[PDB]
């Protein structure tokens, strides 16, 4: 199983019986899921970033209840009606359906090297992300906690600048 | 590829197909099919060249950011603000700030401008939905050799080499440039008059007063 997804940090990084065995029968599977995970997770990162200092100026219940408002951070999922999020989702889980929008077709030509090394690429930083949306959602409950039990009490430790 | 000095481009970028053709495109959104992506009033016939299409989208692109430059300059340096309206001095001259100057004129303007500029790409899409084989940026008339409107150009083939070269360099420069102006005002709330000229100035807070010497 020793295809795409190993660099210099490890040749293959499994510690466990998790990658021998399932040959090419969960390894296929695998390589879905944590491309999917680290995708979502990146967009999470740039999630928590760009609330920050913009902020698109729409009013989810008409009247009322307009982006500007709400908090950002965990305190959104608090905030979002159950059905609303359902609403979102569901136009998510339709876009995993239908492939609507979102480039529904187009990736280009990249030769079998350069895709290959795309791939790569692709999967360590969607893997990196996996982390950094871990700390952030530490850091968020923490605080939200004992208000600076971390002590840094703006919510980006880093990027200063922005908070 | 010289641009990006150590890098391949696309297995089939082409060097002459476009003036700008040093190299420059590591992603290079060349390779992908570039086509009437979503309908984009498919041919299917001479359709000209997908990298064309994509030089045509630059030079649209880089010749209105570059006329949105002088926009951004001039209603504040050259001419101050030229609004010269019979009334109303809001809408006009007064909004220095060109962020502010579009918050306050009115929709007549707008829609004057709007249909402008909409006769314009009525005008482009009529001579390019039929100027096949060289779409060459969709130029019918405009300002061509045979210069459809006044002192109708008047240069050598070789001079049309260095003028190609050089709109294409000035209007990718100036895409960079509009980007600069607009986030520049935005992130300080002014016109580039204000920050440039207190910059080439002294501060108020440290003069040495003046040579009140005997
Ligand atoms: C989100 C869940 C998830 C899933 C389904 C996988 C799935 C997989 N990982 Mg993996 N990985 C993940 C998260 C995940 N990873 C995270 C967060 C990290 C960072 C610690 C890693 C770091 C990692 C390394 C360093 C390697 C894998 C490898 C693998 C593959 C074989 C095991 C398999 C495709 C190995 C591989 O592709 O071969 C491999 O070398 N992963
Ligand atoms: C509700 C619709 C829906 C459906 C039918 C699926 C269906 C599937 N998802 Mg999925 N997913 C969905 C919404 C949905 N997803 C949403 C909203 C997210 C968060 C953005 C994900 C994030 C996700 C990951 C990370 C993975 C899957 C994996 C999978 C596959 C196992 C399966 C094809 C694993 O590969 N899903
Ligand atoms: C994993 C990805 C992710 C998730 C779950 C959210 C979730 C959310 N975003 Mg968000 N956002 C994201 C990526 C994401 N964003 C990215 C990548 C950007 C940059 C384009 C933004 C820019 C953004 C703005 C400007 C605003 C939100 C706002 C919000 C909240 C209201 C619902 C909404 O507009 O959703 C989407 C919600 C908690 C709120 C609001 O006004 N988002
Ligand atoms: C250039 C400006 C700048 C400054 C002054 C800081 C300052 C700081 N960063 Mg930081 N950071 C910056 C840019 C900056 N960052 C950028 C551009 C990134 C993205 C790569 C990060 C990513 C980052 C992380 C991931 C972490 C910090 C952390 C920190 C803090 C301790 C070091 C400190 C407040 C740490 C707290 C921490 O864990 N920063
Ligand atoms: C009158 C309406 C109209 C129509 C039919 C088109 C039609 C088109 N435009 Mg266009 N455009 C318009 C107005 C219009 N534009 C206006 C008002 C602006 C400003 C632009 C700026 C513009 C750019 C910058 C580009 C196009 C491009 C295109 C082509 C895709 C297509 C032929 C692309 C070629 C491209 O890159 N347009
Ligand atoms: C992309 C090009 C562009 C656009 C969209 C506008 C748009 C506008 N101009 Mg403008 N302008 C432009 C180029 C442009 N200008 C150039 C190249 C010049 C130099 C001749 C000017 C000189 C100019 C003056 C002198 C004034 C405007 C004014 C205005 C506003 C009416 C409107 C927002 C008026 C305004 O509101 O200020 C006004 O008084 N413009
Ligand atoms: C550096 C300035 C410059 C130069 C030398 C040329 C040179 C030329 N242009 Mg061009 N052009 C420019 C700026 C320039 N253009 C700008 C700013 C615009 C937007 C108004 C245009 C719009 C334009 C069109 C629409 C057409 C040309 C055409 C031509 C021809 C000749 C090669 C023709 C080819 C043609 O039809 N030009
Ligand atoms: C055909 C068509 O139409 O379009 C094409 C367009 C194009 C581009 C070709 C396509 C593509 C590929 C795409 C879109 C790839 C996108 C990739 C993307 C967007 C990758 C983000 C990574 C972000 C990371 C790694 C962030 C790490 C962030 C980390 C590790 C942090 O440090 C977080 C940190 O948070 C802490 C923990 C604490 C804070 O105090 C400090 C900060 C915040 C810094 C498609 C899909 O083929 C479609
Ligand atoms: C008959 C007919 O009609 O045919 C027409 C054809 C045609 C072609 C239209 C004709 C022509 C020629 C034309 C119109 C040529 C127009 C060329 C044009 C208008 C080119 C602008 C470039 C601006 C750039 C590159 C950016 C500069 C500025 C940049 C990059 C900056 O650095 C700005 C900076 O600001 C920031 C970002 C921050 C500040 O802190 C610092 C400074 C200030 C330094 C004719 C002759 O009229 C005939
Ligand atoms: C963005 C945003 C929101 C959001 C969101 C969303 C949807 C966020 C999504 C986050 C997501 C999708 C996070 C995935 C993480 C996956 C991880 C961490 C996996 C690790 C796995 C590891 C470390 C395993 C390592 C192994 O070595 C072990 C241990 C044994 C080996 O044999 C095998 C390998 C090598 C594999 C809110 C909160 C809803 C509101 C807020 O306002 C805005
Ligand atoms: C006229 C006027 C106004 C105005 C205006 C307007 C509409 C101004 C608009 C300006 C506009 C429309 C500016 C676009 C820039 C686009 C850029 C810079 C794209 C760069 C893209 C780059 C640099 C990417 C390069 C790539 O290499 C990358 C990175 C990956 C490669 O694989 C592929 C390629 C080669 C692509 C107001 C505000 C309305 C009123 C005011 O009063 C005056």
């Amino acid at each position: 199983e020793n295809e795409i997804g190993a660099l210099a940090p490890t040749g293959f990084f499994d510690p466990a019986k998790l990658s021998d065995g399932i040959s090419q029968e969960k390894f296929d599977q695998y390589r879905l899921a944590e491309l999917k995970h680290g995708r979502a997770a990146m967009l999470a990162v740039l999630g928590y970033v760009a609330p920050e200092t913009y902020r698109f100026g729409y009013d989810l219940i008409p009247g009322e209840l307009s982006t500007r408002d709400i908090p950002n951070g965990v305190a959104a999922l608090n905030a979002i009606p159950f059905g609303g999020w359902v609403q979102m989702i569901a136009f998510v889980g339709t876009v995993e359906a239908y492939g609507w929008f979102t480039s529904p077709t187009g990736v280009l030509d990249l030769p079998a090297d350069i895709l290959a090394k795309r791939q790569t690429s692709e999967l360590q930083h969607g893997r990196l992300a996996m982390l950094a949306f871990l700390e952030l959602i530490r850091h968020d409950s923490q605080n939200l906690a004992q208000p600076g039990f971390d002590g840094y009490d703006n919510l980006i430790t880093g990027l200063p600048f922005l908070y | 590829s010289p641009r990006a000095l150590p890098f391949g481009s696309a297995p089939a970028t082409l060097d002459g197909s476009l003036v700008g053709d040093v190299g420059f495109d590591p992603i290079g959104f060349s390779t992908a099919p570039f086509a009437s992506f979503n309908n984009p009033l498919y041919k299917e016939g001479d359709f000209m060249s997908d990298l064309e299409w994509l030089r045509e989208a630059e030079l649209t692109h880089g010749r209105i950011a570059q006329l949105a430059v002088l926009g951004f300059i001039w209603p504040a340096l050259f001419g101050t603000f030229p609004g010269n309206e019979n009334f109303g001095g809001a809408d006009a001259f007064s909004y220095v700030n060109p962020l502010e100057a579009i918050t306050h004129v009115p929709d007549l303007a707008i829609y004057q401008i709007v249909g402008g500029m909409a006769w314009v790409e009525y005008q482009r899409v009529i001579r390019i939905k039929e100027q096949g084989k060289n779409r060459v940026s969709g130029d019918i008339g405009l300002g061509y050799p045979g210069g459809w409107n006044p002192f109708n150009l008047n240069y050598s083939p070789e001079e049309y080499a260095e003028k190609q070269l050089q709109e294409i360099k000035h209007c990718r420069l100036a895409m960079i440039g509009a980007f600069g102006l607009f986030f520049q005002a935005l992130n300080s709330g002014t016109d580039i008059v204000s920050q440039l000229s207190p910059a080439f100035a002294a501060p108020d807070y440290a003069a040495k007063a003046g040579y009140f010497l005997p």
